[PDB]
RNA sequence: AGGACCGAACCGACUAAUGUUGAAAAAUUAGCGGAUGACUUGUGGCUGGGGGUGAAAGGCCAAUCAAACCGGGAGAUAGCU
RNA sequence: ACACAGGUGGUCAGGUAGAGAAUACCAAGGCGCUUGAGAGAACUCGGGUGAAGGAACUAGGCAAAAUGGUGCCGUAACUUC
RNA sequence: AAUUCCUUGUCGGGUAAGUUCCGACCUGCACGAAUGGCGUAAUGAUGGCCAGGCUGUCUCCACCCGAGACUCAGUGAAAU
RNA sequence: CGAUGUCGGCUCAUCACAUCCUGGGGCUGAAGUAGGUCCCAAGGGUAUGGCUGUUCGCCAUUUAAAGUGGUACGCGAGCUGGGUUUAGAACGUCGUGAGACAGUUCGGUCCCUAUCUGCCGUGGGCGCUGGAGAACUGAGGGGGGCUGCUCCUAGUACGAGAGGACCGGAGUGGACGCAUCACUGGUGUUCGGGUUGUCAUGCCAAUGGCACUGCCCGGUAGCUAAAUGCGGAAGAGAUAAGUGCUGAAAGCAUCUAAGCACGAAACUUGCCCCGAGAUGAGUUCUCCCUGACCCUUUAAGGGUCCUGAAGGAACGUUGAAGACGACGACGUUGAUAGGCCGGGUGUGUAAGCGCAGCGAUGCGUUGAGCUAACCGGUACUAAUGAACCGUGAGGCUUAACCU
């Protein structure tokens, strides 16, 4: 049963999420826009946010704190300096999602997971 | 374990029944793209409800 | 504990080391339990000075269930022993005269007198 | 007296000062008021049935919404039958509380069940596991043998294995009263009651045990 | 919930002090006897967890006789009544089960201090 | 020093599990044994079917072994199906 | 028979830890094993953990568990010493 | 007794209770001296048995993490 | 015999009654007491170990009682492989020998993804006669049916005492079921911390990665037992064996022939669940449609135009629902998920900075920081917005009412 339980194992174990969430956060810095699977967004939309809410506030122990939630200088650095004035325009919901439907390898709905302040 | 017997043609059909895909009568119009399109998806040219979000 | 089996302490002058349990009473293939009930025993290890015997088949009760009893509330009252107190078998007397060790009030409820007034806690 | 349905919505222990704290589980009416009536006029029946509001008024359709407005206005989510012969209501809402469960003291309490749903030998019908690896080869959680041979040549109608757990409505009997609260709307019962959390439930007066 | 809220604000009517594992105690608890409202003592070694709301633990070490119990206080029954802190001290964990398995001696740690 | 000990490599196959229309016409996994020798293996060489070889089981001698395989006697013969 | 979880000899033999061609993590260097994507059931497999009891299991403590290193102490029956 | 049919022989030890086991007894169906007899330290992936530690083996099953199963999309069998 | 796998176990049962217990009686050498024996009774229940390959048996200790027998001496396309019986090997024995052994011993591949029947669940059509949406009646079917002890009665009846009930009542358990995490606990790789090795993040520090979750402690929600609650009833109805009245045949007697009365855990109910595909398709309530034409044997329709509704699904967002469908909830006139804020819970004084100590590290800052699956609130994000499917006032016969 998974009855009040949340969390997708997806592909793998624990351990491949992790670092395949850690991947994707970078990315969504990175890049702006990301287009894969529809479930995968919605599960990386939970635990991303949580980078994007300690960036929103300035503190240089939470960014070394919160580099214990990512990986790679670059992507710290982003948030906070170039992300944060993104991201101090409100609390709460820091990606709109929208959707695109199946893919061309197989048959799989894509949806989309993308920045909302800078998607014009 | 390993049948006995030979299937007919009926029993086949009669499971077939079943098979098919939904039609979801897919085209749709929206006011801010009246493309042929998907509803809930894309647009072909990024739109969802208007906004592009395709950049490829 | 378990019907079968058990190596359980003395909570008694009388008797030492392990005892086994062979049957928790009341029957009707009673599954695992005792609390404060009284059960066949067959003593594994006795005293070894001083005699009444080892390998006899005798009676004890437990009193310190180290799973755990309890009530008013259902406040549970854990040992960290596997205890009881031999008795005799034809009868429901204790053979030992002495017990140390904690004990259940469920043993003051009802005929039982003689071994809540030689323990204390 | 009848039952009324409240919904469950959570589950406590409360304490008493002679030192017993009996489980309790709070179920939470809110209103049941008398909305259509089935009687012996039209034969079958004396049942009444009720209502217990619902989120909004466009969450029904019009034949769901009739029905109501001819015989007030309260919305509803549902309607649940009550025998009754004798202890009379009548079709006018009367937004009646636990308050009859104050000269009742026995009750039973019948709400839904959850359910897991998938079953499954060992977990539903509650058999044996062996072969844990002690000549090990298929069998934990397997049924074993679920028939004989050819004198009897196939398996008897409502034979246990696999299927269902739960979804359907059930009670234990019993569940006493233990308080009344006719003006916060709780009813404290003794112990476990049927399903989780939000289910609706009867609350009948037990003489069946 | 809102309305098991209420409820146990209803049922919350003790006012304690706060208990950081590794007290002392000295528990004075309603045995009710033979109708006695005598109140016998528990010096024990608290190890469980308070809260969970309402609902809170506590436990003994006793080594009455070489070996202990354990006894659930819920800080919130009446049998409960009245519980003295006694001295506390500093330990990292918030359990110390290695207590029941390691026995005497090494159940003494550091105080807390003031 | 040792057909010594503990143990990788290497060799070998004691247990169990998984496979058992497999991943595979004998393997895989976790354990296991032996381990400078009565060892082990590469290269090459040598023993031929009533024969070899065999620390020996009727085992092995090309996924075949109480007499290999292939051709031929031969469309053996079969009161048998 | 397959781009087959198997078999296949010699040569080169890096760091740290470690006795080490163990092992763990890294080099140099080369790869992710040619269906993916979901839901996470039952059940099956593969593991991990289990309150209390501790062989009651079973043909049998099979498996697993638990034991394990190094230094130091201390070491019995017996004996072909 | 890896030998003994009757046989769970009989007695003793161990077990709460021991058709096995172990020590004996000798009524050896139908042991026996190189188709070696009786011992035997050491050795053993040896047989059998007991005991300690230890345990999901069991009491008494539960949950969890993975790989399938289940569902979609592509590909696409089998014995019968 | 063109393969019907042996025994035993395990697992899973199910039936029969020639009944072991409970139930109800008869007789009793029926003092009581437990019984003995027999009649009726299958509703329910009906033991663990020790030895042995054996089922069995013997033994040990309970139990209310550990029934008996059948089901391919029940069950291997469910498990096991110990025995018997493969090929190895050996002893004693038999045999000249090779070899042999219902004598014995140790070792020794248990295969198969289910088409169909059957069962346990669960949908998808169509139907139920205008079409729908809900709510039921209850024909039937299934589940469930156990019982000790103690206390009261009453130390009464009985008994020479010792001993010691009946009838009935209460209470507290055992076994079994059912429900549920609130409590007690377990798990909790998805939460927090410690810690071993190493590698990385330029380096230090601090971390992250990897090592069966690296190791290890605690733990949230949920699920769950070892936890906790609850359940097997009373009482009816009609009876069995039985116990009777009244009572002829057969002036009496006679429980039966006429007629009536009680009488069991059986049976019919009462209780709980499934339950109108109950095609005998039931009933109650509500809602939506009350436009034209044309071509026909025409009153039976077929087609065309305009409407297309109520409602459904689809689809999306998801749920203490879930294999998939299904069901449940919501889709901006919104609390439906996630997020956010706050709470709570669990860990247990973060990092950094300052000070002390040579250092390791401590203290202070700071019961800090972190914190999910929870709870409360809040539109921050996505639930976009058309559409689609579904139609268009109801066949005949007859009765009743209405002009």
């Amino acid at each position: 049963m998974r009855h009040r339980k949340s969390g997708r194992q997806l592909n793998r174990n624990s351990s491949h999420r992790q670092a395949m969430f850690r991947n994707m956060a970078g990315s969504l810095v990175r890049h702006e826009i990301i287009k894969t699977t529809l479930p995968k967004a919605k599960e990386l939309r939970r635990v991303v946010e949580p980078l994007i809410t300690l960036a929103k506030t300035d503190s240089v122990a939470n960014r070394r704190l919160a580099f214990a939630r990512t990986r790679d200088n670059e992507i710290v650095a982003k948030l906070f300096n170039e992300l944060g004035p993104r991201f101090a325009s409100r609390a709460g919901g820091y990606t709109r999602i929208l959707k695109c439907g199946f893919r061309a390898g197989d048959n799989a709905p894509m949806a989309y997971i993308e920045l909302v302040d800078r998607s014009e | 374990a390993v049948q006995q017997n030979k299937p007919t043609r009926s029993k086949r059909g009669m499971r077939r029944s079943h098979d098919a895909l939904t039609a979801v009568t897919s085209l749709s119009v929206d006011k801010t793209s009246g493309e042929k399109h998907l509803r809930h998806h894309i647009t072909a040219d990024g739109y969802y409800r208007g906004r592009k979000v395709i950049a490829k | 504990m378990i019907q079968e089996q058990t190596m359980l302490n003395v909570a008694d002058n009388s008797g030492a080391r392990r005892v086994m349990c062979i049957k928790v009473l009341g029957g009707s293939h009673r599954r695992y339990a005792g609390v404060g009930d009284i059960i066949k025993i067959t003593i594994k290890e006795a005293i070894p000075r001083g005699k009444v015997k080892k390998g006899d088949v005798l009676k004890a009760v437990v009193v310190r269930t180290k799973k755990g009893v309890r009530r008013p509330d259902g406040s549970v009252i854990r040992f960290d022993g596997n205890a009881c107190v031999l008795l005799n078998n034809n009868s429901e007397q204790p053979i030992g005269t002495r017990i140390f060790g904690p004990v259940t009030r469920e043993l003051r409820s009802e005929k039982f007198m003689k071994i809540i007034s030689l323990a204390p806690e | 007296m009848i039952g009324l349905v409240g919904k469950k919505v959570g589950m406590t222990r409360i304490f008493t000062e002679d030192g017993v704290s009996i489980p309790v589980t709070v179920i939470e009416v809110e209103a049941n008021r008398v909305t259509q009536v089935k009687d012996l006029a039209n034969d079958g029946y004396r049942a009444i049935q009720v209502t217990t509001g619902a989120k909004k008024a466009n969450r029904v359709t019009k034949p769901e919404a009739g029905h109501f407005a001819k015989a007030g206005v309260e919305a509803g989510r549902g309607l649940w039958e009550f025998r009754l012969a004798e202890g009379e209501e009548f079709t006018v809402g009367q937004s009646i509380s636990v308050e009859l469960f104050a000269d009742v003291k026995k009750v039973d309490v019948t709400g839904t069940s959850k359910g897991k749903g998938f079953a499954g030998t060992v977990k539903r019908w509650n058999f044996r596991t062996q072969d844990a690896t002690h000549g090990n080869s298929l069998s934990h959680r397997v049924p074993g043998s679920i028939g004989q041979n050819q004198t009897p040549g196939k398996v008897f109608k409502g034979k246990k294995m696999a299927g269902q757990m739960g979804n359907e409505r059930v009670t234990v009997q019993s569940l006493d009263v233990v308080r009344v609260d006719a003006e916060r709307n709780l009813l404290l019962v003794k112990g476990a009651v049927p399903g989780a959390t939000g289910s609706d439930l009867i609350v009948k007066p037990a003489v069946k045990a | 919930s809102n309305i098991i809220k209420q409820l146990e604000q209803e049922q919350m009517k003790q006012d304690v002090p706060s208990f950081r594992p590794g007290d002392t105690v000295e528990v004075k608890v309603w045995v009710v006897e033979g109708s006695k409202k005598r109140l016998q003592a528990f010096e024990g070694v608290v190890i469980a967890i308070r809260n969970r709301g309402l609902h809170s633990a506590f436990t003994v070490r006793k080594i009455s006789n070489g070996e202990g119990v354990e006894r659930v206080f819920q800080t919130h029954s009446p049998v409960v009544d009245s519980i003295s802190v006694k001295r506390r001290g500093a330990v990292r964990k918030a359990k110390l089960y290695y207590l029941r398995e390691r026995t005497g001696k090494a159940a003494r740690i550091k105080e807390r201090l003031n």
